[PDB]
RNA sequence: GGAUAGUCGGGGGCAUUCGUAUUCAAUUGUCAGAGGUGAAAUUCUUGGAUUUAUUGAAGACGAACUACUGCGAAAGCAUUUGCCAAGGAUGUUUUCAUUAAUCAAGAACGAAAGUUAGGGGAUCGAAGACGAUCAGAUACCGUCGUAGUCUUAACCAUAAACUAUGCCGACUAGGGAUCGGGCAAUGUUUCUCGACUUGCUCGGCACCUUACGAGAAAUCAAAGUCUUUGGGUUCC
């Protein structure tokens, strides 16, 4: 029974996609069948913001921030809840919350 | 990057040994649904000194444009990149590590190459992302004596 | 075009004749117009062939490719070092 | 005008975590202290608290050498890992805020690869 | 759909349903009938002339004006090449494949697109014999495939 | 819908289609003549043509070809018939 | 006639020397009685000689090609000799 | 007893109405009739003689000298090379990778012929038995066969 | 089918340029732990461990841009540049005129792993080596590490080689995105053309709704036009 339309993964006038490598465990997941996540991260706490105002120089110049990206496979994303399973009608929903 | 080279009296002088920019600042830059286009070249000044630049740029959305796709075909970048390279030899023909950096402050390959390539395509963000010396002279010992020593 | 296809255009209609020999012949009667060269010729007898072609004032193409590529673009099933066009024809090679 | 600044390579890990004090150059380092000495356990080494008690050692050691402005350098394991900061790396950083040092120019050095050799799990990863 | 691809193209060409010359094209069907020969004569492709005299003259399709094809002209007046355009066309890229072959010795696709270039000219030639065009005693030849393109 | 005339399609539908969709295909393009901008001479071109044509008269270049209609450059007027 | 399925010129060989030890043989053998074309000449009339002499036939070019044992070109000359002119072209400007 | 061929090489004498004909290591793709040419201003082409000090980085040559003037030590065997890593203009010396894979620090002074020495691979054909191998070592030396020790 | 014009493509081969990452080597500043795990344990480290600074070497790999996007018959193809051969679509009042579809047999290509040798061997890593683990672990876990992963020349011939869906031809409903081409804009913009927007059309990758229609249903613009059963043709 196909579960999904796109098999679990959207590849179409392909034949070979290069794997990737997990975060929490690294396993060998294709390009497009993993699960890509934005973490813009800040390289100070929300209150140590002012700690670092107050202990720093350079007329309070603006922090900067962390850009990085997470590939995480079916299994890993779904225990860190990053997704989850849905039910069969709001499967098709591909708009992010 | 600035290398060391002679000590006189508790103070030792310093050279450019290169320039690049921050990870955070070539992590906001690059983004999705953009074309990037990567350009090098090997170039030698007026004395000898050997020096890999590498500047990157982006291309920009018009303004009413609704698609959020903004590419450009391949043909383009490879057009783009020509348009990089002939304005390298350009800005860098005809000047010493003092008129290179000279210009590399206000940014005037960006400036300068913009303008080029906006017939092609708009182009946004064009900064000299790195910029790494690979042949040194010998010391530089009178040359650094005759700059130096005001003040 | 390219000088392949200009050697096409000849063929049917112009004046042309194979070999070392009988390019020598072209060249001293002073009929030859053109002169094309094999790349992989003897370089003796490439010296003498634009020796020959200057006092001519015949015209001298060493063009790229070897005398098996270039028989076989001249239509020939053997070896072609030089060829001499005394006549182009209706084509524009000169 | 009378403030003298020092490089902070703070290594940031899960399992551990580094201060490394030096100078604007990274030769002639005036501290290197681990996160494993301040805690005895041989598993909270990349904890918060250990790496406050690291760094305001560090700190303290600092002050009495005489060199009070720090530019602060942040790298995590890179390459082939994880590449994300650990979660001593913040503790750290407010450590050397908090005990009365100038703190300038937060970057991030963690090396990045251009899709480098493979990483370790045998295509199915750490299975547990 | 394409012989020996997975296209679909529908490009070509549609013909006027007039079948008579322009108003102002007073081409006289003997004057056209000249330049084809003038343009035979030097041996440019029969399709190329008629691209120029479509061009460059401004002659309509020449059918519609002098009556014939332009291959049944040439061949009528006597300047009919040995082999068939399309024949011969592909003797020629057969060949420079061939020989692209012989230099770079591993390139499989090349070679996968020469196999159907000999399978194309293979099929066109045996068309070729039974509509008695050519001699009967047309075997192509691989090693003398370059005495068959000239 | 479920009526339509298509032995007389619209002079506008016909004009939205493509060249062989038609009722009836044909030709789309068109055979100008062209005045040299210093000359007296008459020249006729194609639309769609694939070779530069050179006029006989003291003149430049008389079209470009491109992918599909030929660029016009030269300050030249056009009649087509 | 075929002849032979698989040893070729080895089968002078018979049944010893091992049947990998023969087709190894056979393939480096197959190279050095391989004709291969002049590149000053056009004929395929270049024979090797003690295993590095290649040598071409004819009233022309009889001059003496310096190559590997058993080919004219080695896959590492054709590489050296292409970064030599890389390096070659780059250096003179 | 060498597996690489070896190349007569006629030059003109300088000083003396006189020719002199060399025994160059044959480099692969040299023919008869070839212009050699050997010195500091020799162009980067296969089969010149030239300093290693006046050559980029990466070059392959043979017959390079260990010292200058002791006409050629490393890379003589056939099918091997030496490949130049890098150089250091300050008391000038070159490093290079000999076929062994060791790095060995020269003069800057010191000639190498570019190119590959000729005779390409050679032990890649099996000897196939005791006749040839006899044959190969007979123009050699008296070293074949080998009788093991804990047979005696 | 063959030309011809502008193209287009992460299509193929050869040469060539760049990138940091990993490991290793020298030297330098320093000393107590370093690694690792859920917790450990092994191992190495006051002889200078880990970290940090300079230089060099090795091979592997092209992150971010990387997309329900592109190319290739499939397997597959992602750094720059140059050369060679080729390919689809589009435009075309270009040429021949049935030259076409399907394939038993017959042949080319054919992931990864496996084989023969040469070169090369950084990381990972079959086999294996140790230490917790449960009652037993012998397997998962941590470190090391063999064949292997790279390339050259010869082999084979299979996988969930998938769209679990043979190929060609015709017809069949509504929408909006998307790649390539072409046509039109007294529309915007740019130091003669390019970028953006809009409309039409052809050729692709697809998506949402609906089910006249099909199915056992899941579902399907084909798996529809089939008890109202027959367009042509291979495999099973
Ligand atoms: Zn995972
Ligand atoms: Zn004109
Ligand atoms: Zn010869």
């Amino acid at each position: 029974t196909q579960k999904r339309r796109n098999n679990g993964r959207n590849k179409h006038g392909r034949g070979h996609v290069k794997f990737v490598r997990c975060i929490n465990c690294s396993r060998a997941v294709p390009k497009d069948k993993a699960i890509k996540r934005w973490t813009i991260r800040n390289m100070v706490e929300t209150a140590a913001i002012r700690d670092l105002s107050e202990a720093s120089v350079y007329s309070e110049y603006t922090i900067p921030k962390l850009y990085i990206k997470l590939q995480y496979c079916v299994s890993c994303a779904i225990h860190s809840r990053v997704v989850r399973v849905r039910s069969r009608e709001g499967r098709r929903i591909r708009t992010p919350p | 990057k600035l290398r060391v080279e002679d000590i006189q009296g508790k103070s030792c002088l310093t050279s450019f040994n290169g320039l690049s920019i921050t990870s955070d600042k070539l992590r906001s830059l690059v983004r999705k649904w953009q074309t990037t286009i990567e350009a090098d070249q090997t170039i030698k000044t007026t004395d000898g000194y050997l020096c890999r630049v590498f500047v990157i740029g982006f291309t920009r959305r018009r303004a009413n444009q609704v698609k959020k796709t903004t590419y450009a075909q391949s043909s383009q970048i490879r057009a783009i990149r020509q348009k990089m390279f002939q304005v390298i030899q350009n800005q860098t023909s005809s000047c010493s590590m003092r008129e290179l950096v000279q210009k590399l402050i206000p940014e005037v390959i960006g400036r300068e190459i913009e303008r080029a390539t906006g017939s092609i395509f708009p182009l946004q963000n064009v900064l000299v992302r790195k910029v790494k010396i690979l042949k040194a002279p010998k010391h530089d010992a009178q040359k650094l004596l005759e700059l130096h020593g005001e003040s | 075009d390219t000088i392949n296809a200009k050697l096409a255009l000849t063929m049917k209609s112009g004046k042309y004749v194979l070999g070392y020999k009988s390019t020598l012949k072209t060249l001293r009667s002073g009929k030859a117009k053109l002169i094309l060269i094999a790349g992989n010729c003897p370089p003796l007898r490439k010296s003498e062939l634009e020796y020959y072609a200057m006092l001519s004032k015949a015209n001298v193409h060493h063009y790229a490719g070897t005398n098996i590529d270039l028989g076989t673009a001249c239509g020939k099933l053997f070896r072609v070092g030089v060829l001499a066009i005394t006549d182009a024809g209706d084509s524009d090679i000169l | 005008g009378e403030l003298v600044f020092g490089v902070a390579h703070i290594f940031a890990s899960f399992n551990d975590t580094f201060v490394h004090i030096t100078d604007l150059t990274g030769k002639e380092t005036i501290v290197r202290v681990t996160g494993g000495m301040k805690v005895k356990t041989d598993r909270d080494e990349s904890s918060p608290y250990a790496a406050m008690l690291a760094a305001q050692d560090a700190a303290a050691k600092c002050k009495e050498v005489g060199i009070t402005a720090l530019h602060i350098k942040i790298r995590a394991t890179g390459g082939t890992a994880t590449k994300t900061p650990g979660p001593g790396a913040q503790a750290a950083l407010r450590a050397l805020a908090r005990a009365g040092m100038r703190i300038g120019r937060i970057e991030d050095v963690t090396p990045i690869p251009t899709d480098s050799t493979r990483r370790k799990g045998g295509r199915r990863g750490r299975r547990l | 759909g394409r012989m020996h691809s997975k296209g679909k193209g529908i490009a070509s060409s549609a013909l006027p349903y007039v079948r008579s010359p322009p108003a102002w094209c007073k081409a006289d069907a003997d004057s056209v009938v000249e330049q084809i020969l003038k343009f035979s004569k030097k041996g440019m492709s029969p399709s190329q002339i008629g691209v120029t005299l479509r061009d460059s003259h401004g002659i309509p399709q020449v059918r519609f004006i002098t009556g014939q094809k332009i291959m049944r002209i040439l061949k009528a007046n006597g300047l009919a090449p040995e082999l068939p355009e399309d024949l011969y066309n592909l003797i020629k890229k057969a060949v420079s494949v061939r020989k692209h072959l012989e230099r770079n010795r591993k390139d499989k696709d090349s070679k996968f697109r020469l196999i159907l270039i000999e399978s194309r000219i293979h099929r066109l030639a045996r068309y070729y014999r039974k509509v008695g065009a050519l001699p009967p005693t047309w075997k192509y030849e691989s090693a003398t495939a370059s005495a068959l393109v000239a | 819908v479920l009526a339509v005339d298509l032995l007389n399609p619209s002079h506008e539908s016909e004009m939205r289609k493509h060249k062989l969709k038609q009722l009836v295909q044909g030709p789309r393009s068109f055979f100008m003549d062209v005045k040299c901008p210093g000359c007296f001479n008459i020249t006729t071109v194609f639309s769609h043509a694939q070779t530069v044509v050179i006029c006989g008269s003291c003149a430049s270049v008389l079209c470009q070809p491109t992918g599909g209609k030929a660029r016009l450059m030269e300050g030249c007027s056009f009649r087509r018939k | 006639t075929k002849r032979t399925k698989k040893v070729g010129v080895t089968g002078k060989y018979g049944v010893r020397y091992g049947a990998s030890l023969r087709r190894d043989v056979r393939k480096i053998e197959v190279q050095q009685h391989s004709r291969y074309q002049c590149p000053f000449c056009g004929r395929n009339t270049v024979k090797r000689t003690a295993a590095g002499i290649w040598c071409c036939n004819g009233k022309g070019c009889k001059k003496v090609l310096a190559g590997g044992a058993w080919t004219v070109t080695t896959a590492a000359a054709t590489s050296a000799r292409s970064t030599i002119r890389r390096l070659r072209e780059m250096v003179e400007v | 007893g060498r597996g690489a061929p070896l190349a007569k090489v006629a030059f003109r004498n300088p000083y003396h109405y006189r020719t002199d004909v060399e025994t160059f290591v044959a480099t692969e793709g040299m023919y008869t009739g070839q212009f050699v040419y050997c010195g500091k201003n020799a162009a980067l082409t296969v089969g010149n003689v030239l300093p290693v000090g006046e050559m980029p980085e990466g070059t392959i040559i043979s017959n390079v000298e260990e010292k200058a003037g002791d006409r050629g030590a490393l890379g003589r065997s056939s099918g091997n090379y030496v490949i130049i890593v890098g150089h250091d203009v300050d008391t000038g010396k070159t490093r290079v990778k000999l076929p062994s894979g060791a790095k060995k620090v020269v003069p800057s002074s010191a000639r190498g012929v570019v190119g590959i020495v000729a005779g390409g691979g050679r032990i890649d054909k099996p000897l196939l038995k005791a006749g040839r191998a006899f044959h190969k070592y007979r123009v050699k030396r008296n070293c074949w066969p080998r009788t093991r020790g804990v047979a005696m």
